[PDB]
């Protein structure tokens, strides 16, 4: 049934890589439009990366290689790694999944908290 | 400046109505909202 | 009279449409046959009838 | 290039009264506007689609209106389950700029 679960992230030293994953089941990842968002904690929306269907990945300017993508079919699922994360990147983070022109993106994810404090 | 002279055996005119600001993104290689459920272009799309 | 040809790939039709005397199951002299259109199709086809 | 700023900043009021929310964008977009509602801590949830038809469990009281640039949002009965930001954002043209954000409040 359909079911979205995160995991990654913890209290690592900076510098330190790390990997999240995104487990969905119901949907197809290879066919789908998808988004990762980070949130601070107490504060608004912030929008990070955009992934679509067939291999094409984007960022802002400011995060444009932040991110390393891998898919694997067996259970459907997102690894996303990054490699020496940054300090004030501490936030809770959602993979997301839009429907865009026929209803926008109404229920979210889990969305885990990473601290990559000093 | 040579499309005027270059022989190509056929010219796939695409024709169809969509919203303005949406035509720069439909680019050889562009990918986006229409590059992979209405019309996407080929990786060598060699055209206007 | 039709040649239905493939050039290149191409589906090519060179044809002529020309009055005639049947007389002698096979006339005697000489004629051409211009085309008439080309369909760029690209696909192989494996019969026609 | 295409930054969208709401129109109000920053609106509080009491249990009961009028919101007026303006969703301004920097030119005209068309079927590209959600009305969502995020609220302190729990997951964000999209209520109105279209501006025009009310989704399963939105009250009647809350409307919507316009056609083309400049959409409007009317609350007639605020209530505590509207405690929220709303954010209505340009999802067409990357980068997405951020907009101002009518965060309302009861009193």
């Amino acid at each position: 049934e359909v079911q979205l679960l995160e995991s990654g992230g913890g209290l690592v030293q900076p510098g330190g890589s790390l990997r999240l994953s995104c487990a969905a089941s119901g949907v197809t990842v290879t066919s789908n439009y998808m988004s990762w968002v980070r949130q601070a904690p107490g504060k608004g929306l912030e929008w990070v990366s955009v992934i679509y269907s067939g291999g094409s990945t984007y960022y802002a300017d400011s995060v444009k290689g932040r991110f390393t993508i891998s898919r694997h079919n067996s259970k459907n699922t997102l690894y996303l790694q990054m490699n020496s994360l940054r300090a004030e990147d501490t936030a809770v983070y959602y993979c997301a999944r839009d429907l865009r022109e026929a209803g926008g993106m109404d229920v979210w994810g889990q969305g885990t908290t990473v601290t990559v404090s000093s | 400046t040579k499309l005027n002279d270059l022989c190509f055996t056929n010219v796939y005119a695409d024709s169809f109505v969509i919203r303005g600001d949406e035509v720069r993104q439909i680019a050889p290689g562009q990918t986006g909202k229409i590059a992979d459920y209405n019309y996407k272009l080929p990786d060598d799309f060699t055209g206007c | 009279e039709f040649v239905f040809k493939n050039i290149d790939g191409y589906f090519k039709i060179y044809s002529k449409h020309t009055p005639i005397n049947l007389v002698r199951d096979l006339p005697q002299g000489f004629s051409a046959l211009e085309p008439l259109v080309d369909l760029p199709i690209g696909i192989n086809i494996t019969r026609f009838q | 290039d295409i930054v969208m700023t709401q129109s109000p900043s920053s609106l509080s009021a009491s249990v009961g009264d009028r919101v007026t929310i303006t969703c301004q964008a920097s030119q005209d977009i068309n079927n590209y506007l959600n009305w969502y509602q995020q609220k302190p801590g729990k997951a964000p949830k999209l209520l109105i689609y279209d501006a025009s038809n009310l989704e399963t469990g939105v009250p009647s009281r809350f409307s919507g209106s316009g056609s083309g640039t400049d959409f409007t949002f009317t609350i007639s009965s605020l209530q505590p389950e509207d405690i929220a930001t709303y954010y209505c954002q340009q999802f067409d043209n990357l980068p997405w700029t951020f907009g101002q954000g009518t965060k309302v409040e009861i009193r």
